[PDB]
């Protein structure tokens, strides 16, 4: 195909297809979970292995006290755009000493991402990301895709395996607005088993958590934190 | 789909830095392992030469007393890695006058190998092994071209890599004091490379939590000789 | 439904929840993961098949399955 | 993916470019020094200077410094511009750093700038090679070589390509541990790599002679001849 | 192919690229330009694809100095904006030397210019041969400069489409004595053997160099020496 | 012919401007065609604007333009480059007047956007302007100017010009018109281009399918007619 | 084929297919409208649920950051938020140096001339959404506009983006825009919506809806159908 050229190339079909390559690499992640109640936001992570003898590669990165993140792609870029949201809350807590709220930053990682969208030179930034935040006008659970978009979602999957998830959340969404941390926490507990293959389980090595509040700061919730939610998990039955 | 680094494979992968991880099955193979009692890595020679100089090849090179490092791959790219490494250690203890956590060091080095095809080039053909000891103990890391980098209780990288790995994995769990770990790494190697074992065609280093220096092996090796 | 008409399953199969394992599935995927599950069976040695051996012929049918996709590049 | 490119990888992870800088150096001339008890020795074969050439500007040797000298092989472009910019970085930071220069600083300067000339497209790599000679490894005498690829190794004696599949095969079948007997045994086996080498007819053979505590040495024609009697002498009675 | 890019050379050791912007030459408008005694004498035709045009709106025949003439063949856009360069270099001359350019000097100096284009994929070079005359140290002069950034002198020139037939009538019928009115004569026979169709004063205008000063002929003087041609 | 063409800065073995010729072809798509006469003291142009649908306001689709309240101008393109080089005409004359005081005549203005039209041209970085360019202007003390401007960079001065998809059959109507010397007067002048055009489009135009300008020594304001004018012209051609 | 790959590379005949590629890709995209009355302009768009993990108002197509502009967009919604940072960014510079409001027809213009910039460098690609711009100047008059990914700008009395194009320009005719209000123009609109393929094969849409004008102090605001649900019941009106 000739049209397979920087994403300044545009396809007869209306399309650039470096864009949809640039979903797949996001789907070209591991499993994400998202999910928020009226009062607290959570992010459930599945850190892959690697061995026996070496360490889960890891989900859940923090860039702020009142907003957290978690990646799905090539982690190269991932980390681009934690350190880019890391400096601009810094800027925000620096001019008027305010926590950045989440919707504007977002709208910049979106200008940001678009940029390279537009302009030969730079592939465009190819992860897949979800954003837990909580700031002074609400709490926002988010995702972020490559084609420089964003959605602002309920609850929300993405990575391999995502759609038994995305049915579980789809059809729980009557439940959590007003679930507790607990019981919210169980839900992506839940909604986490549900990608799972038939051959493996969760633990404490595989499974990371993020959560944030109006009066929790956005903590990453690794092993010792996932030691107590893993009970009240939904069993697997048959 | 091969032109450069900025375009998106098909499968969402990029058929440029793959390669770059093609890169390195032609180093030489290294092993890495992390214990309570300390930190080892091992690499392999295969002497090209009697004339060359033994330590000439730095494929074992030290950062920093407190940390080690080892090499699979283009000694070039290895060695522009290396100099970046110490230059950040270095400028960090002149900032914060500490030692630079190992877990900090290879995430500032990664941003280097994050050069390829953002700013405003190609991926260095080097997978690497940390190991530091440090205030979260003794600690084995490894990082390859695509600037990932994990935490390893064991590591296997290089030419024939895949076998020692899974040997390694079979022999190795967690809880292991240094020198059985070392004896594991040296016999997986002597079954590896070439033949029996000798300070001609192996290299090793090892670090302690209480020993923060001199990681190098000079000629104490015998006692490996003798032993395995 | 239709092709295990001749096949004697289990009552106690819920084809709905197959319905949901078989995502992207085609209609001959579905065929080969019945035809599937009557080899199973027959590995098994089994007189009548059961909804178990309906989820291993899925899991046998449906893809490669993939490699560790967090070491890609 | 193909060679075309400088920074493409190929599908298994090779760099063809770079390995053909290293096969256009090969088909460079016979190069080969070795490092001796106390001196190093170095001999310029097959410059073959035809009758109306010159044999002063074909510049067999150039000293980088008191205690360094080079010549490369391959292109003489590139060999010159690379002798440019070790005299300059070697000169210029003895004059500005607190303390002098040593030969590993301008090894690992030549080595970078390889690596960098190699780096980016629109940039093409020095095709030559050459083997570095020191005189103050803390007063000792040290031996490198220099690659394309941006690559340096320390030797006790080396060779590059065109001299290496004969001369350097002759050398490790030939080097004793014991480092030749005095600066007499090392322009002894000098002058036996050079009848390893091709021609050996001393039209066109120079040699210049570092012995680590005194300055470079240049030998003459006439010396050359002497020793290369000498050492077809010593064979003729190896009978 | 090798004419794709400008910065390789062909097996050949022939730079493609640059052989066929000369081809644009040849497509250009034949202008003949001579030397005489007493001066010298630059020649051109116009056509019009239309008698619409003000064909006096823009002239063909440019000086660099008061005492230079100038004329081309090859496309008008990159010949007017080379003037503009020329003229520019020529006026940076005189505030450096004090002194007006010489022909040689403004010759080498522009055909360093039409060289900086031949570098690197993305310029081109003008498609636009020049005739220079000019007086100097009391004699008269000519050159030509091409594509190609260089320059040669000439004593009987002309280029453009149908060139060749050109330089046989010079070769035949210059000779090195000529007088300036009889050089403007044996440049319009000269361009009257070049194109077709009658010459008057809406189809050629002339430049002639004078030692003292440079002046373009006036209609009225193009409608005069083009009739009675012989 | 093929392949040499795909970019502007190469040369094709003819050495022929095959993506200025396909810039005249882009401009050829739409469906416009514009002339201009000059007179004894006046000059007009007038140009079809083909509404294409009611819901549009008619003033948000005018072609003609005034770059100075002494000169007008007049387009055929795509719109985007025409609003791009009217701001860039407006921008040089202003800065023309910014620098030298006095006035910039449409014939400095028109070779200036010409030569700009070369540069782009010239370098691969930026495509051409796809699109014409027609003014009018009076001089000093001399009369009334009509000049083209293309996207090749030609420019040169008209007594009368056309531009948009009829070419050949504008300027023959008009070469046919322009061989007898007579009062071309503004009256007689705005009629033949109104005939002109009506007679190459071959339609009985409603006054809201066209648009017409005019400049004159008498009137040096340059003007755009009102339709209750254009009225006015029709019923005096309707004789 | 070909003489395509390039926004900068013209065809042996006619226009880029680039700057085509780019306005059918805005013909695939979500439709939105725009009426304007006497004296304010309003607008209309439909958006797609998403998923169930859609937040029932996230990913809006709204956006108006002018004191007297309201704006809209159809087509893919990276594109339309940075074409809202460029004409939002045009719009200060407009107030901090003239001091002023900027003209719709200006501010449209220079909008336009920057998006066709982004036609003309081979480095970069044209624009993957269009977008109409909405207005009232108490000065000189009222005014509605209309920009695509093409550089092209029109002033239209109404216009319609998306896969609803020639349908609802139909919708549009049957209005008599000259002397009607807002008013009823909410109605209009929103009917109109939700008559031209609501979910025909589309499994369900959102509607959204903006209106600025001369009552309301020339500003903008999202008309809300949280009040009155008038113009939502007048849409069901039209299902038989």
């Amino acid at each position: 195909n000739q049209y397979d050229n920087d994403v300044t190339v545009w396809s007869p079909q209306g399309r650039i297809h470096q864009i949809e390559y640039a979903m797949e690499a996001v789907k070209q992640g591991s499993a994400t979970v998202g999910l928020k109640s009226k009062t607290h936001a959570v992010l459930v992570a599945l850190k892959r292995a690697q061995s026996e003898l070496a360490a889960h590669q890891k989900k859940i990165l923090h860039v702020d006290n009142h907003i957290g993140i978690s990646i799905a792609g090539l982690t190269a870029d991932a980390r681009l755009l934690c350190n880019f949201m890391r400096q601009e809350c810094l800027d925000s807590r620096f001019v008027f000493d305010r926590p950045l709220p989440v919707s504007r930053l977002v709208s910049l990682i979106g200008s940001k991402t678009q940029i390279p969208t537009q302009r030969y030179g730079r592939r465009p930034y190819g992860v897949g990301l979800l954003i837990a935040g909580y700031d002074d006008m609400g709490p926002h659970i988010f995702q972020t895709c490559p084609s420089a978009n964003y959605f602002d979602c309920r609850a929300m999957s993405i990575g391999a395996r995502s759609q038994s998830a995305r049915t579980y959340l789809e059809r729980h969404m009557s439940e959590f607005m007003e679930c507790n941390l607990n019981e919210l926490v169980k839900h992506g507990l839940r909604a986490l088993r549900e990608t799972l293959p038939a051959e493996q389980d969760l633990t404490t090595k595989n499974v990371s958590i993020g959560i944030v509040g109006k009066d929790l700061e956005f903590t990453i919730y690794d092993d010792d934190d996932v030691s107590p939610f893993l009970e009240g998990l939904e069993e697997r039955p048959q | 789909y091969d032109r450069g680094v900025n375009t998106f494979s098909p499968e969402g992968r990029l058929f440029q830095v793959e390669y770059a991880i093609e890169a390195i099955k032609l180093g030489s193979t290294a092993i890495g392992i992390q214990t309570s009692e300390g930190v080892c890595l091992a690499v392999e020679k295969r002497i090209t030469s009697p004339l060359m100089e033994p330590s000439s090849i730095e494929k074992i090179v030290e950062i920093d007393a407190h940390i080690g490092c080892a090499m699979s791959g283009l000694i070039a790219d290895a060695k522009t890695l290396i100099d970046k490494a110490r230059v950040e250690t270095q400028n960090h203890w002149f900032t914060y006058n500490e030692t630079m956590t190992v877990e900090s060091v290879t995430q500032a080095v990664s941003n280097l190998a994050l050069q390829f095809g953002e700013e405003d080039s190609r991926p260095f053909g080097v997978a690497l092994l940390f190991g530091g000891v440090d205030e979260k103990g003794p600690q084995l890391f490894h990082m390859d071209p695509s600037g990932t980098f994990v935490q390893c209780d064991a590591r296997a990288i290089g030419s024939a890599s895949e076998g020692a790995q899974s040997s390694l994995q079979e022999v190795y769990h967690k809880s292991m004091t240094l020198k059985e770990a070392i004896k594991s790494s040296l016999i997986i190697l002597k079954q590896v490379m070439e033949e029996k074992l000798n300070a001609t065609n192996i290299e090793l280093a090892t670090v302690q939590p209480g020993q923060n220096f001199h990681m190098f092996t000079k000629e104490e090796l015998e006692e490996v000789i003798k032993d395995i | 439904q239709i092709h295990s008409r001749k096949m004697n399953v289990s009552p106690d199969v819920n084809y709905e929840e197959l319905a949901r394992c078989t995502d992207d599935f085609n209609g001959a995927q579905c065929k080969a993961v019945c035809v599937e599950a009557g080899m199973i069976a027959l590995r098994r040695g089994a007189t009548e098949l059961t909804h178990e051996d309906y989820m291993e012929g899925i899991l046998e049918v449906q893809a490669k399955k993939k490699a560790n996709l967090q070491y890609y590049a | 993916s193909y060679d075309r490119a400088i920074t493409v990888f190929s599908p298994d992870g090779h760099l063809f470019q770079v390995e053909y800088a290293q096969e256009a150096v090969k088909k460079g001339s016979t190069a080969v020094g070795v490092r001796g008890r106390d001196i190093v020795v170095l001999g310029v074969e097959k410059k073959s200077v035809a009758k109306l050439q010159d044999e002063r500007t074909v510049r067999k040797i150039c000293a980088l410094d008191d205690n360094v000298c080079m010549a490369f092989a391959g292109l003489t472009a590139d060999a010159r511009i690379v002798i440019n910019r070790a005299r300059v970085e070697c000169q210029s930071h003895r004059l500005t750093v607190e303390d002098p220069v040593t030969v590993e600083y301008i090894t690992r300067y030549i080595a970078s700038l390889k690596q960098r000339y190699t780096q980016s497209n629109g940039r093409r790599p020095f095709g030559i090679s050459a083997l570095i000679v020191g005189f103050d490894f803390d007063g000792t005498p040290r031996l490198y070589q220099t690659d394309p690829s941006g690559t340096y190794h320390a030797w006790k004696a080396n060779a590059i390509g065109r001299g290496a599949k004969s001369v350097r095969e002759f050398l490790e079948k030939n080097y004793t541990d014991e480092a030749i007997e005095t600066d007499d045994l090392t322009i002894k086996l000098v002058i036996k790599a050079l009848l390893e080498v091709v021609q050996s007819g001393g039209k066109n053979i120079e040699l210049a002679v570092m012995r680590r505590d005194q300055s470079l040495k240049i030998l003459n024609p006439e010396e050359i001849e002497k020793y290369v009697a000498e050492i077809e002498k010593e064979k003729e009675e190896n009978e | 192919g090798y004419s794709f890019s400008l910065t390789t050379f062909s097996p050949s050791g022939k730079l493609v690229q640059i052989e066929y912007a000369l081809a644009a030459v040849a497509g250009g408008a034949p202008s003949v330009g001579i030397k005489a005694a007493n001066g010298v004498v630059l020649a051109t035709e116009k056509k019009q694809k239309s008698i619409l045009y003000d064909e006096r709106s823009v002239h063909k025949v440019e000086p660099i100095t008061k005492h230079i003439g100038l004329v081309y063949s090859g496309m008008g856009p990159d010949y007017r904006v080379l003037v503009h360069r020329a003229r520019k270099l020529a006026q940076q001359y005189y505030l450096v030397y004090q002194e007006p350019i010489p022909t040689a000097q403004l010759v080498q100096r522009v055909a360093s210019v039409m060289q900086e284009y031949t570098q690197s994929g993305g310029v081109r070079p003008f498609g636009v041969s020049l005739l220079i005359c000019g007086w100097n140290e009391g004699r008269p002069y000519l050159f030509q400069s091409d594509p190609s950034g260089a320059y040669f002198a000439w004593k009987a020139t002309a280029h453009g489409k149908n060139y060749v037939n050109g330089k046989t009538f010079l070769e035949h019928h210059y000779n090195e004595d000529l007088e300036l009115e009889d050089a403007i004569h044996t440049a319009i026979l000269t361009l009257k053997e070049s194109f077709e169709g009658q010459m008057t004063e809406d189809n050629i205008e002339v430049g002639i160099c004078n030692e003292a000063g440079f002046r373009r002929l006036t209609p009225t003087e193009v409608k005069d020496y083009l009739a009675a041609i012989a | 012919s093929a392949g040499f063409d795909r970019h502007i800065t190469i040369f094709s073995p003819e050495g022929r401007l095959y993506q200025v010729e396909y810039a005249f072809k882009a401009i050829n798509q739409g469906g416009l065609t514009s002339v201009a006469v000059r007179g004894k003291d006046c000059a007009v142009i007038v140009t079809q604007k083909k509404v294409p649908d009611k819901l549009l306001d008619s003033s948000t689709v005018t072609h003609l333009f005034k770059i100075t309240e002494n000169i007008g101008c007049v387009m055929t393109g795509m719109t985007a480059d025409s609003r791009s080089q009217v701001q860039r005409a407006r921008y040089e004359a202003a800065n023309w007047k910014y620098k030298y005081g006095y006035e910039i005549p449409v014939d400095m203005l028109c070779k200036r956007i010409a030569d700009i039209s070369q540069v782009y041209t010239q370098n691969a970085e930026m495509r051409p302007l796809g699109c014409c360019m027609i003014l009018i202007g009076i001089d000093e003390e001399q009369g009334p100017q009509v000049y083209k401007c293309d996207p090749a960079g030609y420019y040169c001065g008209f007594k009368a010009t056309a531009a948009g998809v009829k070419q050949t059959e504008s300027t023959s109507f008009l070469e046919k018109k322009v061989k007898k010397k007579f009062d071309w007067t503004f009256e007689q002048t705005v009629e033949t281009a109104i005939t002109c055009l009506s007679t190459v489009l071959s339609i009985d135009f409603k006054p809201s399918e066209i648009e017409v300008g005019v400049v004159t020594v008498e009137n040096p304001k340059f003007r755009i007619l009102t339709e209750a004018e254009i009225d006015a012209h029709l019923v005096a051609l309707a004789e | 084929t070909g003489y395509d790959l390039s926004a900068s590379t013209f065809s042996p005949d006619g226009r880029v297919f680039q700057v085509e590629y780019a306005m059918k890709a805005v013909e695939n995209s979500s439709t939105a409208i725009g009426i304007r009355c006497k004296d304010g302009v309003v607008f209309g768009v439909e958006k797609l649920v998403l998923s169930k993990l859609y937040e029932e108002g996230s990913n809006k197509r709204l956006f108006n950051v002018d004191r007297h502009v309201g704006m809209a967009v159809a087509g893919l919604l990276a594109d339309a938020r940075s074409l809202a940072d460029i004409a939002r960014e045009e719009a200060s510079n407009f107030r901090s140096n003239f001091g002023y409001n900027i003209p719709l027809k200006h501010l449209a213009d220079r909008v336009a001339m920057y998006v066709h910039a982004y036609t003309l460098y081979s480095a970069v690609r044209p624009f993957g959404c269009s977008f109409m711009l909405g207005s009232y100047s108490v000065n000189d008059g009222a005014q509605l506009y209309m920009i695509d990914p093409s550089g092209v700008s029109y002033g239209y009395w109404g216009c319609a983006i998306g896969k609803a194009r020639q349908a609802a320009k139909t919708e549009i005719e049957k209005l008599q825009m000259k002397e009607m209000t807002c008013r009823d123009i909410v109605k209009e609109v929103a009917k109109i919506i939700y008559i031209v393929h609501d979910e025909v094969k589309d499994k369900a849409f959102e509607l959204e809806l903006s209106w600025v004008g001369e009552l309301t102090n020339g500003r903008h605001e999202i008309v809300p159908k949280d009040i009155r649900e008038e113009a939502e019941k007048y849409a069901k009106e039209s299902l038989k």
